[PDB]
């Protein structure tokens, strides 16, 4: 649609970082961050089970 | 008998001879289904095959051969 | 962009104003470092 | 200019990034790959939901690390001529190293080949396994692929042109090309006589032609968002370095077919 | 043969390629050390020179002349030390009619010897696993990690072909007297010849990894008198 | 400080994140160094009670510790991103996020490994992660699977860092600059970035094919399915001597400026230094089979790899035979780098010549897999990269930091490393010649004597080790300090036999490279001008 | 004309399908993913072993 210029004048008139510029920036950036604090605490909470020896009950 | 092998095969010269016992048992095989007439010059690849394959592998390219599961180029014919 | 830059602005810790001793910290990394082995003998010879 | 205006600027081409969270992400993410499918792998986790988890992260954050990139391209005006010059030198020499890859995979084919098995039979193909014809399906995928080399060559010269609807009707030819031969691909492997655990043939062979599958479908999502900014005006005429880097992509990728084509058919029958 | 505390040298030969490899050692160690020498010297005297010289001749850069010579130089070292390499590596790789052949397979964590050119009864094959024995077992005066239950018994002074292979893992077969060295893996079997010189026993250790039990693997040849080994085989 | 570490996009604070991250493992594979040579002092069961599983894990661990994790982000990570940028005049590397993401992969490297330690059994295999012994018949677990996953990450860092380092060589150079007019730094890590470019994808081949192999029923190198267990002893040495010669390079760019800086001449022939660097990195690739004498190749095969692998001595001897020409005629200045560039010719000499017997297919009858190997790699890698990084940390560290290191510890801090090193590895080639084999827990009691006086010296490159990690102490707490008083060596240069004193106060600073005239701690964003060079 | 003679070979009875030779369908472990003895892209018309 052309927004390009009009995105020229908010990206480069902005205090934010470069990841929060854009208006529709916390519609991806809040639920990314869910999903990664949720992807990256569980294979760590993984780990006792898999030192102790306990295999995953198939259930 | 006081000390005789196989010997050099010109077909073979290099350092592992897992292609040799391997044709050697085929070729002993092959003696037997297709030509059948030359029973001690069989037993030439027998004794061949004999000196260089391990037992275990003997045991299972006869299990492989008696179950049809043997890969190699065996035509009864 | 612009940090701060000098002597001790280089580096990731804090020495200089700090509230427990800089030994502790530095001795602590290496000791930490030197003790992952024996942990990972400890497991090893529990089971 | 004068002095004082000089003075308000960089005195030097090259790009100072901004401080930035992906790396630290993106690495965060392989670390929970590549954890959760070593539990998975043997089964101290019940099910694939966390390695699905772990690779829709990576992905993402993939995406937001390209979203910035495209961002500093087009709107912050950062990529000048050594800039451009930098990240092509450097797609070429990423692009160096999955040759490299390939060509790793091609050893192992060579040696599975040319120093035939005695358990297979001293012959290749093995006895039992029946080959994958070479003029059937992947004559039609290396023609279709060899078109869409054809097809990214006129689409970007017609951009380099000036012509708008050209280049976008060339492109958007070529993405229904090479997704056409994703789906001939996968038609493929669902109709054929052997497996990936059939012996060293299905591995190899599975191998290399599933790291070429896995290189065309990343080639679809660069085409894809080629065709996305290119519709909405991203790319100029003079300036496109994404535009550059997916075609030099799609004939290293289409020399590597034609190599795996000849190789895995031409002599493997 | 045995291995000897505080030892600085290769065993003692049996062979004529172990003896051909420690002629060869010691052929290429002559000029390892004529240039150990010339550079341990270089290093002192430069060193005990120049770390009292106040002026530094700062203008010596290219020198084409030793460049060309340091150049050619190591070219004619490693020359002359890989003409008798060749004439070794290509003496010892034949196999001139052996005698005998012994096929060495290596099970995990030990050997199975199998002398399947020869008779048990009449015609069968010989065959025997050589496990190390223990350390709770060992009586007083057997070699620890050396000594092992039954040993491989060869005639003297004729051409051994042993064919080595595995069933699990890649296992070694390493005689270091005997001056043979050449690993098992599963898929293929390998062919070594050795003729032994001399009567005695010679321990070897399998040199290739094979998990936990990799130490515990030895390889015990008994090189005896042919009418004693001809003895052994038909009492075995 | 959220942002300049965790977010980071300037070379120099990850180049000190490498650092911290590369001591640190460097401390725990040194640890595992201890206690291999710790159970490896007298035959029988020791420390570890049996359980020779648990020492064929601790030597990976020592072994891919010290390889992927000390050396490599050491002298190609720290030392490559603070100089790299700099000797050229380059701003800031291209693509800095790059950058980043190369170090911050790093440390879930260690993060699994560690865990691949603490997991079911360990992973038992070498270092060399051979085929069947590392499959899934000899080792279940998901251990092995963690080990191949820190070889892909750390495999991932060195590839990253290899194409950020060739564009930044490239395209980031100042104004001055030719090709010809570039350091022998900045030339070595330029070679050892194209040796891991052209490297690192056969590795992750061979290391993808070994992890489908365990786990996807897939057989590239199983028998029983037609595999061969040479394939992967193929991939893996293709990949592992230029692994070799990747980590010896960046000790042959250090070494030159450490010797022209404290010889006060230039590097003899420097134009003949590149070449014998590219000339080396060229005929890596081509002499990968001389790992593999044993397995069974043709005679023609051994007779050709014997040639190539014996043709690196004559450009290793170019460049060690230049280094005295450069230290020949000087006014040598016997500082720590010095000290320690000066043993590492001695003893890299001393190991290259042990490689050069260990050449030959014929000796390789008598010596693979026994201590000898050991005694060559752990002479060049010992002393020919560690005696290298602490030449390179002892020349730029009070650059790099603005805090200068206590002289007469350092000092020490060599001697002790020097006879201790000296002390463990020089028994190895008696252990090798007498027919010790490898990576074993346990040993007949003839080896007895030579294992003890090992051990013993392992304790004094320990005890040099912890002087070391108290020299980082001190120059931390007391680096204004250190050059306030007499303590230590301020100027590396002195005057030379005419100039006054005053004369060189104006000119303190002498160097053929940019590194030096830049301040102490170095500015966050320097070269804002782009330094021009005629 | 191949889609035809796929259509042929499903009606084969389990006795009538050959010998699966020894380097043929191996498995190591089972895998991780839906129950078992099945590979991702698994034809069950045309690969039966197991
Ligand atoms: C980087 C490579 C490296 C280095 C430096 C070392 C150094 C040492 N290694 Fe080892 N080692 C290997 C890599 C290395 N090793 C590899 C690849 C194997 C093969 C594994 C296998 O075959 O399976 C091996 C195997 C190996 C063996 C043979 C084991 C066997 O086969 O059974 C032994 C036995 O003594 C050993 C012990 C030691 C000891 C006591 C040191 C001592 O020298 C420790 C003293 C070293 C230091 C004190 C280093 C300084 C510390 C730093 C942190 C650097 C500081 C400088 C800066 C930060 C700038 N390691
Ligand atoms: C620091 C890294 C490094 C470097 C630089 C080298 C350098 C060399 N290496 Fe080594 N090597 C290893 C690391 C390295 N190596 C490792 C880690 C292993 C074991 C892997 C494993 O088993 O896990 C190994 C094992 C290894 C083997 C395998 C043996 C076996 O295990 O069966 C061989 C065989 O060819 C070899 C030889 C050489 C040679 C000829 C050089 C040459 O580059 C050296 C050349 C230098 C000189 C020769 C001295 C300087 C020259 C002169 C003074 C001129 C005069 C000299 C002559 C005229 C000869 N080394
Ligand atoms: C372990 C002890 C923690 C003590 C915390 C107590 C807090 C009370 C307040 C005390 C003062 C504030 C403390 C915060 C500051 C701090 O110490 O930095 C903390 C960090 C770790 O932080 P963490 O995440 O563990 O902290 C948890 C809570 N935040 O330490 C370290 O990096 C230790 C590093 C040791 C030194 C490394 C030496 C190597 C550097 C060489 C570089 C040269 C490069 C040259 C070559 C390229
Ligand atoms: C790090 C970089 C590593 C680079 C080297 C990678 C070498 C491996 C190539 C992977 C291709 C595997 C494939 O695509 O497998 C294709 C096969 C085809 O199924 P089939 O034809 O047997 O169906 C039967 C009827 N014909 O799917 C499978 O059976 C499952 C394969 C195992 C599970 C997926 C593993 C994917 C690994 C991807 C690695 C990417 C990195
Ligand atoms: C996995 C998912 C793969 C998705 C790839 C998306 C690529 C889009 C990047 C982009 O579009 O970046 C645009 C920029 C340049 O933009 P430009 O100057 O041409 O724009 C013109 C504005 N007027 O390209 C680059 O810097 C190079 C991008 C290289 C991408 C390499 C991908 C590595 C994949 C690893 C897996
Ligand atoms: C996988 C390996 C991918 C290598 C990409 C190299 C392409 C050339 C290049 O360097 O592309 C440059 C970009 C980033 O550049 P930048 O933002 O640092 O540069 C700013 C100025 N150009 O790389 C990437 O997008 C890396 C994307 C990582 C995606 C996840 C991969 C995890 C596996
Ligand atoms: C095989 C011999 C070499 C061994 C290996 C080389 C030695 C390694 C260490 C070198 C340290 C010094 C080098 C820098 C000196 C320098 O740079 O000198 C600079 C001078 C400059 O000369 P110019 O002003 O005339 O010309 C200026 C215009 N080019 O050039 C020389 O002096 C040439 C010296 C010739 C040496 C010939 C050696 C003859 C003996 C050969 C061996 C015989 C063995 C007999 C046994 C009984
Ligand atoms: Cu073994
Ligand atoms: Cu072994
Ligand atoms: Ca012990
Ligand atoms: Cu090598
Ligand atoms: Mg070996």
């Amino acid at each position: 649609a052309n927004k390009v210029i009009q995105l020229q004048k908010i990206f480069q008139s902005s205090t934010k970082p470069l990841w929060w510029r854009h208006p529709r920036s916390a519609l991806y950036l809040y639920p990314f961050y869910a999903i990664f604090a949720v992807a990256v605490v569980t294979p760590l909470l993984y780990i006792p089970n898999a030192i102790r020896g306990i295999k995953a009950k198939k259930a | 008998s006081p000390l005789h092998t196989v010997g050099f095969d010109a077909r073979f010269p290099q350092q592992n001879q897992t292609k040799h016992c391997w044709q050697s048992y085929v070729d002993y095989h092959k003696c037997v289904n297709m030509k059948g007439e030359d029973f001690a010059p069989c037993k030439v690849f027998w004794k061949t095959y004999n000196a260089l394959c391990p037992l275990d592998w003997i045991e299972k390219w006869d299990d492989q051969r008696e179950k049809g599961i043997f890969a190699g180029d065996i035509n009864s014919d | 962009v612009h940090f701060k830059d000098g002597v001790y602005e280089n580096i990731p810790f804090k020495v200089k104003g700090r509230k427990t001793p800089y030994a502790l910290s530095h001795f602590g990394f290496f000791a930490i470092g030197f003790a992952v082995p024996f942990v990972a003998c400890y497991v090893q010879l529990k089971k | 200019m004068t002095h004082l205006e000089r003075s308000r600027h960089q005195q030097h081409p090259f790009h100072m990034v901004m401080p930035s969270p992906w790396p630290i992400v993106v690495s965060f993410a392989l670390l929970s790959l590549a954890l959760s499918t070593a539990l998975t792998m043997h089964g101290y986790i019940g099910n694939m939901n966390m390695v699905y988890l772990a690779l829709f992260v990576l992905l993402t954050s993939s995406i937001l690390w390209f979203r910035d990139i495209v961002a500093e391209a087009t709107y912050l005006g950062d990529h000048t001529m050594a800039v451009r010059k930098g990240i092509n030198l450097g797609f070429l020499m990423f692009v160096l190293s999955e040759v490299l890859i390939f060509a790793g995979l091609f050893w192992a084919y060579f040696h599975s080949a040319m120093s035939p098995d005695v358990t297979l039979g001293a012959c290749w193909p093995p006895v039992g396994i029946e080959a994958v014809q070479p003029t059937e399906l992947p004559l039609l995928n290396t023609i279709i692929l060899l078109s869409s080399g054809a097809t990214v060559t006129y689409s970007h010269h017609a951009l380099i042109a000036g012509n708008r609807n050209k280049a976008l009707s060339g492109l958007l030819i070529t993405f229904w090309l090479i997704v056409i031969f994703v789906t001939c691909q996968y038609i493929e492997y669902t109709n054929a006589a052997f497996t990936i655990s059939d012996g060293v043939y299905g591995s190899v062979f599975y191998a290399g032609t599933g790291l070429h599958f896995l290189h065309m479908v990343m080639l679809a999502a660069m085409l894809g968002v080629n065709y996305w900014r290119m519709r909405n005006y991203h790319l100029t005429a003079g300036h496109h370095v994404g535009y550059e880097t997916t075609i030099i992509y799609t004939h290293v990728l289409d020399v590597i077919w034609l190599f795996l084509y000849v190789v895995f058919y031409w002599w493997g029958v | 043969d045995v291995p000897t505390p505080y030892a600085c040298y290769f065993q003692d030969s049996a062979t004529p390629n172990q003896e051909g490899i420690l002629e060869l050692h010691d052929n290429i160690m002559f000029y390892l050390l004529v240039i150990l020498g010339l550079v341990s010297w270089m290093l002192y005297t430069i060193v005990m020179t120049y770390s009292k010289n106040p002026i530094a001749y700062k203008y010596i850069k290219h020198g084409q002349t030793i460049e060309v010579i340091w150049t050619i130089f190591p070219a004619v070292i490693l020359l002359i030390i890989a003409f008798p390499s060749f004439i070794l590596l290509y003496l010892c790789d034949e196999v001139i009619s052996p005698a005998m052949t012994i096929k060495a397979i290596g099970y995990q964590w030990y050997w199975k010897y199998e002398y399947s050119d020869f008779i048990n009864d009449s015609g069968e094959t010989v065959e025997f696993e050589s496990y190390v024995i223990p350390d709770e077992l060992l009586e007083e005066g057997q070699l620890r990690l050396l000594d092992t239950d039954t040993s491989m018994v060869v005639p003297v002074d004729t051409h051994i072909r042993f064919v080595v292979t595995a069933a699990d893992v890649i296992h070694d077969f390493a005689i270091p007297s005997l001056g043979i060295k050449v690993d098992a893996t599963p898929g293929r079997l390998n062919q070594v010849s050795a003729l032994i010189q001399r009567e005695g026993v010679f321990y070897g250790a399998c040199s290739e990894l094979c998990g936990t039990g990799h130490a515990n693997m030895p390889i015990k040849i008994e090189a005896v008198s042919l009418p004693k080994f001809l003895e052994w085989l038909n009492e075995q | 400080m959220v942002q300049r570490w965790l977010y980071s996009t300037n070379a120099k604070d990850i180049a000190v994140l490498y650092f911290m991250l590369a001591i640190f493992s460097g401390m725990a594979g040194t640890a595992m160094s201890l206690i291999i040579r710790l159970e490896l002092a007298a035959p029988g069961s020791q420390y570890l009670h049996g359980n020779s599983q648990l020492f064929n894990v601790l030597v990976v661990g020592h072994a891919v510790l010290m390889i992927f994790f000390l050396v490599m982000p050491a002298l190609i990570g720290g030392f490559g991103n603070y100089l790299l940028p700099l000797m050229i005049g380059a701003t800031d590397t291209a693509f800095p996020r790059i950058n980043n993401i190369a170090f911050w992969v790093l440390p879930m490297g260690l993060v699994c490994l560690v865990t691949s330690t603490l997991v079911e059994s360990g992973a038992g295999t070498g270092w060399t992660v051979y085929p069947p012994l590392s499959s899934i018949q000899a080792h279940s677990g998901p251990s092995v699977d963690l080990a191949i996953f820190a070889l892909h990450l750390t495999s991932i860092s060195s590839l990253l860092g290899a194409i950020n380092f060739i564009v930044t060589t490239l395209n980031m150079r100042t104004n001055g600059m030719t090709m010809h007019k570039l350091p022998l730094f900045v030339w070595s890590i330029f070679i050892t970035a194209f040796l891991l470019l052209l490297s690192l994808p056969v590795l992750s081949a061979g290391i993808t094919m070994l992890l489908l192999d365990r786990n996807f029923n897939t057989s590239f190198f199983e028998v029983s399915g037609g595999g061969d267990p040479i394939l992967y002893e193929h991939l893996f040495w293709f990949f592992g001597h230029p692994e070799v010669y990747i980590l010896i390079i960046p000790g042959f760019g250090i070494i030159s400026h450490v010797v022209s800086t404290y010889s006060k001449k230039p590097v003899f022939g420097e134009i003949s230094m590149v070449y014998a660097m590219a000339s080396i990195g060229l005929l890596g690739f081509l002499v990968w089979s001389h790992h593999m004498y044993i397995v069974g190749l043709d005679a023609d095969t051994r007779a050709y790899f014997t040639s190539a692998t014996m043709i690196i001595a004559i450009p290793t001897g170019i460049k060690i035979f230049s280094w005295l020409a450069t230290i020949h005629g000087g006014s040598i200045r016997l500082a720590t780098p010095m000290l320690y560039a000066i043993a590492f010719l001695f003893l890299f000499t001393m190991g290259g010549l042990t490689g050069v017997a260990l050449a030959n297919a014929s000796l390789d009858v008598a010596f693979h897999d026994t201590y000898y190997v050991v005694g060559h790699f752990h002479y060049v890698l010992s002393m020919g990269a560690i005696f290298s990084l602490f030449a390179g940390y002892y020349y730029w560290s009070p650059q790099i930091l603005g805090l200068n290191y206590n002289e007469k510890l350092a000092q020490i801090q060599f001697w002790l490393i020097f006879i201790g090193a000296n002390v463990i590895f020089f028994p190895m080639h008696f252990l090798g010649i007498n027919g010790m084999p490898r990576r074993i827990p346990d040993y007949p009691d003839a080896f007895a004597g030579w294992n003890y006086v090992a051990s013993i010296g392992s304790f004094i490159a320990t005890l040099s080790l912890f002087l070391f990690i108290y020299i980082l102490y001190d120059q931390l707490v007391n680096g204004l300090n250190n050059k306030v008083n007499n303590k230590s060596v301020i100027y590396n240069k002195a005057p030379d036999f005419v100039e006054s004193n005053t004369i060189f106060n104006l000119n303190t600073v002498k160097s053929s490279s940019i590194e030096f005239l830049l301040t102490s701690p170095p500015a966050v964003h320097s070269f804002n001008t782009p330094a021009v060079q005629s | 004309e191949h889609a035809e003679h796929r259509e042929h070979l499903k009606h084969v009875p389990d006795s009538e399908w050959p010998r699966d030779y020894e380097f043929m369908n191996i498995r190591s472990k089972p895998f991780f993913w839906g129950d078992g003895d099945k590979t991702l892209f698994w034809n069950p018309v045309v690969n039966r072993h197991i």
